[PDB]
DNA sequence: GCATGGCGCCCGAACAGGGACTG
DNA sequence: CAGTCCCTGTTCGGGCGCC
């Protein structure tokens, strides 16, 4: 059956014209074959006979299924994609169970000949057309055009959900009090009505997409949990991810990594605190794609905690409104995170790891900033409500981080939950200079036509140094400086610089980074127990600068 | 099909596709709201559903206004409003009141609904497109286009500027004390009579509106403690420019000697005759930070000399309605905050510094965007442009909250900044 | 220049209405901020709130008497008023109409009294008072001070005027506030004298109570036995 | 409902003294307090609004302040206008409220209830009906007390009584008080006692007579 | 001669704009 | 200043995972 649906029209990408694409020969065995399957589906209304002014065509071969060893015809409307106007895709996201909430009745449908059965724009068919060779040099072959959603088809997608979301907007504002989670040709639609009244509207629906042209088979589930939805199984009281068969061979490659740490991932939605960043590392660096690769112990570490983790089942739970939502952040390996979001004691909704580190020189307050910010918006998505957290750093800390950094920032409504590893600043710059320490003056430049160039201080004492460097850059050496007085010092000291760059990045509080030298100028700062930097306009003339300045400047030309 | 009148032709500039912005996640609370508002300007047909064969977008959000306690859509038309301008700018530019700036006590109407009285070209409609998210993605967006002038797209107060200078003409011979300026969703009307008559001309001036069709939003006042209604309309007058100022210390140690050179250095970009040499040779040789220094009479000399340059208008500036405009805010600390607006580098055209709403929650996002809001405001009144952000936040924040502290009509265009403290060449004390 | 009378019935009968009038000067019940707010202050006891009304009618109610009251304006005639059903001897009071206004984002105040209106209910029948006099007796007379006394007894409604020897006596008199004894009023004062006066030289007690259009004297003969 | 409390009631200083008034509330407020001034004549004046901002037209000897729950008024130094009753008002919320006021009084050298006890005059006895009046006059401070006996035995029904506001002249209290019996009951007795304790003799002043 | 579309993740490359050096 | 280079941030491409 095909729908009285009104049908969305299609142009071509704009000044572009229809795919005319030659065919290619092929068996009598296929060709016969493709008949079969062609006749039938024109029998069906789902294509028709086109005449020969039409120009275009697309390739279209035939494919045997091992199984049955029956035939299918597969069509390459790859060119035509490439002529099919864009269109705004609707599907936004996949819904997730935690979303949903505890209803009394639920079924699961799956509508028949999805594609198939919505007609596609009149005005648009004589492209999809194609031809389906004759047995020989004979007269051409058989001209075939489709009428309905060709699978393979750019458009295809979009349009079939508008045309099954136009459908079933009627029986919503008919039922208001019923959930019906339409993803793709699929629909999982519960209510809190008895298992009578419910069935008697479940049939209600059937019969309407049936009546509009959605069949609606026999392989939907009724009083059958666990369902199968979207890749999971709902129970009555909670819900469970499809078991995860992860690829444990003895030869690996860094393609069959992909295949791991993805899955991983998909399973970091409710296994609880799972690292990958460890086998990740793996395929960093340009790389193959079959090339085999060495299966490091630090990678063979993740694997361990991992496909321990995934051993012992678990599940999650269904969402209450009332109940107020919580999310709770763990600290783990360098860059990782983990987080809970629940709403009883124990009861996870959700779980998922933060590994993302945004920019270079970064530390951690920041990454808990960044953990909670994704967070939010998570939920923003899956509740439409903002959740309450619990993290690992005190009021304290927190205070002190946004009083002092000049980027505006903060967090909303959360408490703190004792439970190291705990976050905080390492270090502290200091407000005012020191009484009681040297006041280095550092500095550095080098030589873009050289690659080379020194760094180093004058002390008010009258110290000095000047190593001399290779294949860095004033950036480099200027931030080289600061290195030294941080080393050929007290547990105290002064520092002056020219570089906002190198004196910026410090501020910061940087507690990790990208490049060893600011991780070890990191180290110092942490090691020593009281430092201030100040800046100065260098090629200004000023107090300390001159000196340092052109005991570097040896090498300031040509 | 809400109107006679023949539809005016807009044509994005050339070489430029319609918009195609994703949808933001968006809280209950605001798609509850935006559904229903957008339900019943579907009835009334002043919006279309459309499906997936439109490949424009924009996003929507909606404010629950405290000016009124009635949620307000709003479509973030600033792609749109960027890829058409021929249109708004240049071919039909509404003139800015000098004097509005001038005004003791202004008030802001929303005059939004004026536009759903106009049909929107024919062609032109595909660009308006936008889409309702939904909830854990129950379902697909639900998408539209407008089909009459929409709020918030620089086009509408344009388009509809003609059938608006009309219906002000009366009140404007009958009143010729009282200014009026129209920037988007918006009308700036200004007066100098008392605010307890101000507010009533104001309240009269919404009559002679709803005599015409255009209904104005009925703002709340409250009897209850914080009259907040009390801030409803706009002094230009405790608008004070924030000029910087070198420091005072009785005795100068090292380090306070080098960040007077600094500053001192900076601003000598600002004004020119800003001299360091004779101040700064105190500073000749190696020493240490701490200590003392006597001020030379040659060098103490050009300090309080140098301040004497840091207290009147810089090297004569001239603001360009030709080009665009610019605003740095930079977090002092303690709820304060500081800004410039510029249109040339170092030629700032105003500084000053927003305070602080005792409403501020300790919440620098909810702080800055206020700040933003505020700055807003002021360049409409006096320049009568919006100018861009740089904004002193992490995008990734600043995307996350800004909308729910957030409060216009229009949004600002903006950017991000990670620029430390260079020097606190504006002013903390 | 701003002020405020209260006008009224000043009595009432039990369970009966009442509507107090405010007519005010010096500011409009139409600018912005401004509301008139009405006082009430029972006989003795401190300062209570009945209600304000707002220049946008937004009125409030005193929660214990919203079913009772009931406030309003017109605008054109500067009036405001405030009407009270079914009134109760509680009730009895001044009432205060004052000119509340709100003056910005944190100070809002009665910035302006009226002198308020004594309304008070009682079923009484207005009855002039009985007059007795008060002279010392079986601790006849010191060559020293004596006081003596008057008694102003039953009468309704308030208030009297009390003097002694029409008005020629004044340094040592004490005139009470009255008092209610079955539903009517009564009150004495007492005028000190030296002895070397009275009796020598005649003491009258003068009584005025101007709603029943009465006035009497009463001569203070010294005590007999 | 926000409950505004003034602990102290009746509060007695002198000319050139400083005072300060408490003004209690339920809630924080958040300095959403206004003070008014009430003569005895009956007038009522704003003080301060704002826990701390004064009125136009009002002595600079004036200030109160506050925070949260606790605001207190402070009169400079004294005059003689300012001995009078204060109210507080909360308008953080409606209802709006005030406290229970404070009377603000003036200091004078306690003094003793001069006692003077009355016969039922004739006239009165003549229509049927029989009081017996007692002026306790020009006492200080106010807390005094009144007890009545006939033929030693103490009697309750018929006893009114009424106290005099601080004269503004000689700052002290007078108190009428009147026992009113039948006819034919004051036929039936002899002995009517007036007892005035003062907190100036142990012994309560008496004055009596017997018909 | 092998899906179409969506989201997530991990990685690396091209790209953009701001500050600094060189002649 | 004009012409280039450093550096950091952002966007977009490729592969997998899930639907
Ligand atoms: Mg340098």
């Amino acid at each position: 059956p095909i729908s009285p649906i009104e049908t969305v029209p299609v142009k071509l990408k704009p000044g572009m014209d229809g795919p005319k694409v030659k065919q290619w020969p092929l068996t009598e065995e296929k060709i016969k074959a493709l008949v079969e399957i062609c006749t039938e589906m024109e029998k069906e209304g789902k294509i028709s006979k086109i005449g020969p002014e039409n120009p275009y065509n697309t390739p279209v071969f035939a494919i045997k299924k091992k199984d049955s060893t029956k035939w299918r015809k597969l069509v390459d409307f790859r060119e035509l994609n490439k002529r099919t106007q864009d269109f705004w895709e609707v599907q936004l996201g996949i819904p997730h169970p935690a979303g949903l909430k505890k209803k009394k009745s639920v079924t699961v449908l799956d509508v028949g000949d999805a594609y198939f059965s919505v007609p596609l724009d009149e005005d648009f068919r004589k492209y999809t057309a194609f031809t389906i060779p004759s047995i020989n040099n004979e007269t051409p072959g058989i001209r075939y055009q489709y009428n309905v959603l060709p699978q393979g088809w750019k458009g295809s997608p979009a349009i079939f959900q508008s045309s099954m979301t136009k459908i079933l907007e009627p029986f919503k504002k008919q039922n208001p009090d019923i959930v019906i989670y339409q993803y793709m040709d699929d629909l999982y639609v519960g209510s809190d009505l008895e298992i009578g009244q419910h069935r008697t509207k479940i049939e209600e629906l059937r019969q309407h997409l049936l009546r509009w042209g959605l069949t609606t088979p026999d392989k939907k589930h009724q009083k059958e949990p666990p369902f199968l939805w979207m890749g999971y199984e709902l129970h009555p009281d909670k819900w469970t991810v499809q078991p995860i068969v992860l690829p444990e061979k003895d030869s690996w490659t860094v393609n069959d990594i992909c295949k791991l740490v993805g899955k991983l991932n998909w399973a970091s939605q409710i296994y609880p605190g799972i690292k990958v960043r460890q086998l990740s590392k793996l395929l960093r660096g340009t790389k193959a794609l079959t090339e085999v690769i060495p299966l490091t112990e630090e990678a063979e570490l993740e694997l361990a905690e991992n496909r321990e983790i995934l051993k012992e089942p678990v599940h999650g739970v269904y969402y209450d409104p009332s109940k107020d939502l919580i999310a709770e952040i763990q600290k783990q390996g360098q860059g990782q995170w983990t987080y809970q979001i629940y709403q009883e004691p124990f009861k996870n909704l959700k779980t998922g790891k933060y590994a993302r580190m945004r920019g270079a020189h970064t530390n951690d307050v920041k990454q808990l900033t960044e953990a909670v910010q994704k967070i939010t918006t998570e939920s923003i998505v899956i509740w439409g409500k903002t959740p309450k957290f619990k993290l690992p750093i005190q009021k304290e800390t927190w205070e002190t981080w946004w009083t002092e950094y000049w980027q505006a920032t903060w967090i909303p409504e959360w408490e703190f939950v004792n439970t190291p590893p705990l976050v905080k600043l390492w270090y502290q710059l200091e407000k005012e200079p020191i009484v009681g320490a040297e006041t280095f003056y550092v500095d550095g430049a080098a030589n873009r036509e050289t690659k080379l160039g020194k760094a180093g201080y004058v002390t008010n004492k009258g110290r000095q140094k000047v190593v001399p460097l290779t294949n860095t850059t004033n950036q480099k050496t200027e931030l080289q400086a600061i290195y030294l007085a941080l080393q050929d010092s007290g547990l105290e000291v002064n520092i002056v610089t020219d570089s906002q760059y190198a004196l910026g990045i410090i501020q910061a509080q940087p507690d990790k980074s990208e490049s060893e030298l600011v991780n070890q100028i990191i180290e110092q700062l942490i090691k020593k127990e009281k430092v201030y930097l100040a800046w100065v306009p260098a090629h200004k003339g000023i107090g300390g600068n001159e000196q340092v300045d052109k005991l570097v400047s040896a090498g300031i030309r040509k | 099909p809400i109107s006679p009148i023949e539809t005016v032709p807009v044509k994005l500039k050339p070489g430029m596709d319609g918009p195609k912005v994703k949808q933001w996640p968006l809280t209950e609370e605001k798609i509850k709201a935006l559904v229903e508002i957008c339900t019943e300007m579907e009835k009334e047909g002043k919006i279309s559903k459309i499906g997936p064969e439109n490949p424009y977008n924009t996003p929507v959000f909606a404010i629950k206004k405290k000016d009124s306690t009635k949620w307000r859509k709003l479509v973030d038309f600033r792609e749109l409003n960027k890829r058409t301008q021929d249109f708004w700018e240049v071919q039909l530019g509404i003139p800015h009141p000098a004097g509005l700036k001038k005004k003791k006590s202004v008030t802001v109407l929303d005059v939004g609904d004026a536009y759903f009285s106009v049909p929107l070209d024919e062609d032109f409609r595909k660009y308006t497109a936008f889409t309702i998210p939904s909830i854990n993605n129950e379902t697909p967006g639900i998408r539209y286009q407008y089909n009459v002038l929409p709020q918030g797209w620089k086009g509408s107060p344009a388009i509809f500027q003609s059938s608006m200078t009309k219906i002000l003409e009366p009140f404007k011979k009958q009143n010729p004390d009282i200014v009026i300026y129209q920037y988007m969703d918006d009308l700036y009307v200004g007066s100098d009579l008392e605010i307890g008559q101000h507010r009533t001309k104001i309240e009269e001036l919404r009559q002679h509106l709803l005599r015409w069709g255009l209904t104005t939003p009925d703002k709340k006042h409250q009897k209850e403690p914080p009259f907040l209604w009390m801030g409803y309309e706009l002094h230009p007058d405790k608008w004070t420019v924030q000029p910087i100022v070198l420091p005072e210390k009785d005795s100068w140690t090292v380090n306070d000697i080098q960040k007077l050179v600094g500053k001192l250095n900076w601003a000598s970009q600002i004004y020119p005759g800003i001299k360091v040499r004779q101040l700064s040779k105190l500073l000749r040789g190696t020493k240490a930070l701490t200590e003392v220094i006597p001020l030379t009479e040659e060098a103490e000399l050009e300090l309080a000399e140098n301040r004497e340059i840091l207290k009147e208008p810089v090297h004569g500036v001239y603001y360009d309605p030709s080009k665009d405009l610019i605003a740095e805010i930079q977090k002092q600390g303690q709820g304060q905050w500081t800004y410039q607006i510029y249109q040339e580098p170092f030629k700032n055209l105003k500084t000053g510094k927003y305070a602080r709403m005792r409403g501020a929650h300790t919440n620098d996002v909810k702080q800055l965007t206020e700040a933003v809001q505020k700055i807003t405001t002021e360049s409409i009144v006096i320049w009568g442009k919006t100018p861009k952000f740089k904004l002193p936040i992490q995008k990734e924040t600043w995307e996350t909250w800004w909308t729910e502290y957030w409060q216009a009509t229009w949004i600002p265009e903006w950017e991000f900044v990670n620029t430390p403290p260079l020097v606190k060449l504006w002013y903390q004390l | 220049q701003i002020t405020l009378k209260e006008s009224g019935p000043g009595i009432v009968q039990p369970s009966q209405p009442f509507r107090l009038t405010c007519t005010f000067s010096g500011f409009s019940l139409s600018t912005s901020g401004i509301g008139v707010t009405w006082i009430r202050q029972p006989s003795g006891k401190g300062l209570e709130w009945l209600a304000t009304i707002w220049w946008d009618d937004d009125n409030r109610y005193n929660p214990s008497l919203k079913s009772r009251l009931t406030v309003s304006k017109d605008t054109s005639n500067n009036q405001a008023f405030l009407n009270m059903m079914t009134v109760e001897t509680a009730d009895t009071a001044i009432y205060y109409c004052a000119q509340s206004a709100i003056t910005s984002v944190t100070d809002s105040a009665m910035d302006h009294w009226g002198q308020g209106t004594s309304v008070t209910v009682s079923s009484a029948k207005t009855t002039p008072p009985s007059v007795y006099p008060l002279a010392p007796g079986s601790a006849a007379q010191t060559n020293s001070m004596v006081t003596l006394g008057c008694l102003v007894k039953g009468y309704f409604p308030e208030p009297v005027t009390v003097t002694w020897n029409s008005g020629s006596l004044s340094s040592g008199v004490h005139t009470f506030p009255a008092v209610l004894q079955s539903d009517l009023y009564t009150l004495s004062s007492s005028v000190t004298v030296p002895s070397s006066t009275w009796p020598s030289e005649t003491v009258t007690c003068n009584v005025a109570h101007p709603a029943s259009s009465t006035k009497v004297d009463k001569k203070i003969v010294p005590a007999d036995c | 409902d926000i409950q505004m409390t003034q602990t102290t009631s009746s509060l007695s200083a002198s000319l050139g003294d400083r005072v300060t008034i408490s003004c209690s509330a339920s809630q924080d407020i958040s300095s959403y307090l206004n003070w008014y001034q009430q003569k005895p004549e009956g007038t009522v004046k704003l003080l301060i609004y704002y826990t701390s901002s004064l009125h136009s037209g009002v002595p600079s000897r004036f200030s109160g302040s506050g925070s949260g729950t606790d605001y207190s008024l402070t009169i400079s130094n004294l005059e003689p206008e300012d001995i009078a009753t204060y109210y507080c008002q909360q308008y953080s919320k409606f209802p709006w409220t005030f406290g229970g006021g404070t009377k603000l009084e003036i200091k004078r050298a306690d003094a003793a209830p001069t006692v003077s006890i009355f016969p039922p005059s004739s006239e009165q006895l003549t229509s049927g009906g029989a009081s017996v009046v007692c002026f306790l006059n020009n006492f200080y401070p106010k807390d005094i007390n009144v007890k009545w006996k006939i033929d030693g035995s103490e009697r309750q029904n018929g006893v009114l009584n009424s106290w005099t506001d601080q004269d503004s002249k000689d700052s002290t209290y007078s108190m009428s008080s009147t026992l009113t019996l039948t006819k034919d009951e004051y036929e039936r007795h002899n002995s009517y006692t007036c007892e005035a304790t003062h907190k100036t003799s142990t012994s309560p002043i008496v004055k009596s007579f017997n018909r």
